[PDB]
């Protein structure tokens, strides 16, 4: 399945991943597209935070959803 | 920044997470 | 009932529904008058992108309300 993450720069990468991949699979191939390793990444989709543990399902993103990479907020983990 | 609220876009009120600065909807800043 | 959807471009449009009409029923009704088909379209009400087969009850979507409608490409 083809999702998108919007990069710190402002580019965007598509990713292929399985349609209930874990986060930290997610984390994985951002990693290897981009360098960032995964603690350092921060994904927001829908006003939250992904979270590791969880699959793209528990956020209910789907085919051609766009994920949003951040910096870590200081007082946010 | 600082960690703070979720804030409400005032274009078409989708609240957003405080780490991103324009809407995740609509493109439109927080601050104006 | 009657609730309004305002655009990006800030036009409003007046909607005629019923609380247990469907998110998918509320896109048509704005296809009717605007011409976008439903897999164009996103609502947004309350801070929330409202799914397609709830009701406008569901999000306690009463009379008067304001939708807001935000355009995405159709997805494949
Ligand atoms: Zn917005």
């Amino acid at each position: 399945m083809q999702i998108f993450v919007k990069t710190l720069t402002g580019k965007t990468i598509t990713l292929e991943v399985e349609p209930s991949d874990t986060i930290e699979n997610v984390k994985a191939k951002i990693q290897d597209k981009e360098g960032i390793p995964p603690d350092q990444q921060r994904l927001i989709f829908a006003g939250k935070q992904l979270e590791d543990g969880r699959t793209l399902s528990d956020y209910n993103i789907q085919k051609e959803s766009t994920l949003h990479l951040v910096l870590r907020l200081r007082g946010g983990d | 920044g600082h960690m703070g609220a979720q804030w409400n876009c005032t274009a078409c009120t989708f609240l957003n997470h405080p780490a991103l600065i324009r809407c995740e909807q609509c493109e439109m800043p927080r601050h104006f």
